[PDB]
């Protein structure tokens, strides 16, 4: 009977997450941590990544 | 195959006419959206952390 | 490369038999099948309704009967040769 | 990692070492030398409104 | 606009992020089939329903509002008078009573 | 390409959000004609005359 409400938690919720779980992604970089970027590479090549 | 809805012929006629004898008083349920969740991202936080 | 277009779950020979079942409603029983059970009136009785509706006595309808379908032919017929001739 | 380290009640099995949230970053450890268990929580952050 | 039926009122409820509207609808029922006519032919005159129309039930004419039956004896108070009756199609003889 | 595919791993959930709004437009389009055409759920007939 409420799904309409309820769909709209959802999505707002589920966004929520996508973007959340975004930041697990590498992007074509060695790495998904920035820590680690540091703690591995020069300045030169830990800047592009 | 899903079926549109049950099939009903309308009795017409240029003489006749169907008069209500009766009513119901019939409550419906209408829900509606108005607001979302008020969400705000810290890009600074989000983009790099720490 | 991909691309899939999924057909509309409602045909065209479905959307025009919804279109019947309007027109039926609306040429049998007026407005009466919206707000309910369908229930059949005249048609010459339902555009004496109609122009109640508007502030139109009965009587104008049923004194000119004949004219008002005339003209309500011919408009009907100006649609489809409008319709036919025109590319916009 | 920059954090608040506090005690946990998380039952870690014996070959996990560390945890990760749904983002995956660490949200926990488990510190060398003395193979307790801390808890790791950001630092206390938020929005300023005037 | 105002839920199915001819609307009566409606009644807002509050919900977690929007709003519910019970609709009260007034639906027809119990319909029944009369005899009906465009205008009746009195003394040479059409006589029209001022706001109902007329029915028969088989053997008398009787006037009624549109969506509810309720017959009444056919008087000069609920018929106007518009011109006689060699125009109306369908127009039927019956006695209009005068208070 | 499959190289193409493992590297397409690395990006996450983009791919998910792509079709999952793609499906809601879809399901949506549905809904729309729903709405406009199902409006009786008598099919009503004319009479022959
Ligand atoms: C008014 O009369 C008509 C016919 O005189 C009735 O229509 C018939 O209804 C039955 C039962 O639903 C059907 O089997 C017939 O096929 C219908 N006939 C036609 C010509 O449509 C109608 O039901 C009557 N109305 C009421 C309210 O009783
Ligand atoms: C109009 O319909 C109502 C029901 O909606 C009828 O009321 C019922 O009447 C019977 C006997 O008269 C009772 O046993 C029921 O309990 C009544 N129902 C309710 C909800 O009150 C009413 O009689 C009908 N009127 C006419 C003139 O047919
Ligand atoms: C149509 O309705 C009228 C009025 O309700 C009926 O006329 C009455 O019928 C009853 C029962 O037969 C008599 O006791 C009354 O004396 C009648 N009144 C008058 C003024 O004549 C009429 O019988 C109904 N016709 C049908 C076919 O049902
Ligand atoms: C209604 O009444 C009128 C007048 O009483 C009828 O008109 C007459 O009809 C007869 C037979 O058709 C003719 O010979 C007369 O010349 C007509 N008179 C007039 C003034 O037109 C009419 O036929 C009746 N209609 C019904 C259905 O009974
Ligand atoms: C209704 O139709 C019948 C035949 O179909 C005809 O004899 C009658 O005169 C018509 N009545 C009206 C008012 O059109």
């Amino acid at each position: 009977a409420l799904g309409k409400l309820q769909d709209v938690v959802n999505h707002n919720a589920q966004a929520l997450n996508t973007l959340v779980k975004q930041l697990s992604s590498k992007f074509g970089a060695i790495s998904s941590v920035l820590n680690d970027i540091f703690s591995r590479l020069d300045p030169p090549e830990a800047e592009v990544q | 195959t899903m079926s549109l809805g049950a099939e009903n012929s309308v009795a017409y006629s240029n003489n006749s006419i169907a008069i209500p004898t009766n009513f119901t008083i019939s409550v419906t349920t209408e829900i509606l959206p108005v607001s979302m969740t008020k969400t705000s991202v810290d890009c600074t936080m989000y983009i790099c952390g720490d | 490369k991909g691309l899939t277009v999924l057909p509309p779950l409602l045909t065209d020979e479905m959307i025009a038999q919804y279109t019947s079942a309007l027109l039926a409603g609306t040429i049998t029983s007026g407005w009466t099948f919206g707000a309910g059970p369908a229930l059949q009136i005249p048609f010459p009785m339902q555009m004496a309704y109609r122009f109640n509706g508007i502030g139109v006595t009965q009587n104008v309808l049923y004194e000119n009967q004949k004219l008002i379908a005339n003209q309500f032919n011919s408009a009907i017929g100006k649609i489809q040769d409008s319709l036919s001739s025109t590319p916009s | 990692g920059t954090g608040v380290l506090t005690e946990s009640n998380k039952k870690f099995l014996p070959f996990q070492q560390f945890g990760r949230d749904i983002a995956d970053t660490t949200d926990a450890v488990r510190d060398p030398q003395t193979l307790e268990i801390l808890d790791i929580t950001p630092c206390s952050f938020g929005g300023v409104s005037v | 606009f105002c839920g199915k039926g001819y609307h009566l009122m409606s009644f807002p409820q509050s919900a977690p992020h929007g709003v519910v509207f019970l609709h009260v609808t007034y639906v027809p029922a119990q319909e029944k089939n009369f005899t009906t006519a465009p205008a009746i032919c009195h003394d040479g005159k059409a006589h029209f329903p001022r706001e109902g129309v007329f029915v028969s039930n088989g053997t008398h004419w009787f006037v009624t509002q549109r969506n509810f039956y309720e017959p009444q004896i056919i008087t000069t108070d609920n018929t106007f008078v518009s011109g006689n009756c060699d125009v109306v199609i369908g127009i039927v003889n019956n006695t209009v009573y005068d208070p | 390409s499959t190289e193409c595919s493992n590297l397409l791993l690395q990006y996450g959930s983009f791919c998910t959000q792509l079709k999952r709004a793609l499906t809601g437009i879809a399901v949506e389009q549905d809904k729309n004609t729903q709405e406009v055409f199902a409006q009786v759920k008598q099919i009503y007939k004319t009479p022959p005359i």
